[PDB]
């Protein structure tokens, strides 16, 4: 009796896995932009700076 | 001088005058002249 009832557990634990296909995406997108202008001036005579 | 400036007024008119031409004369009648240096300024 107890054969019996192993051999279903066994029988039902035997069964088939199926298997995933795992498919990550990953998107990174990034975008920069900037603008520096400035006008300097100087004197080097008498040292006057701006 | 004050300290809230950016530069304090000591050590600006000390580098313009380190940075002028320097002139050393040995007489008898050697004369050299050299220019200095804006390190300071």
């Amino acid at each position: 009796d107890i054969m019996n009832a192993m051999l279903e557990v066994i029988g039902q634990l035997d069964i088939r896995r199926a298997q995933v296909l795992i498919e990550a995406l990953i998107v990174e997108m990034a975008e920069g932009d900037g603008i520096n202008l400035g006008v300097q001036w100087g004197s080097l005579e008498s040292g006057s700076v701006i | 001088q004050y300290g809230n400036t950016g530069a304090s007024i000591g050590n600006v008119m000390i580098g313009l005058e380190e940075a002028k031409d320097t002139t050393q004369t040995k007489a008898v009648n050697e004369t050299t002249t050299t220019k200095g240096d804006y390190t300071k300024l």
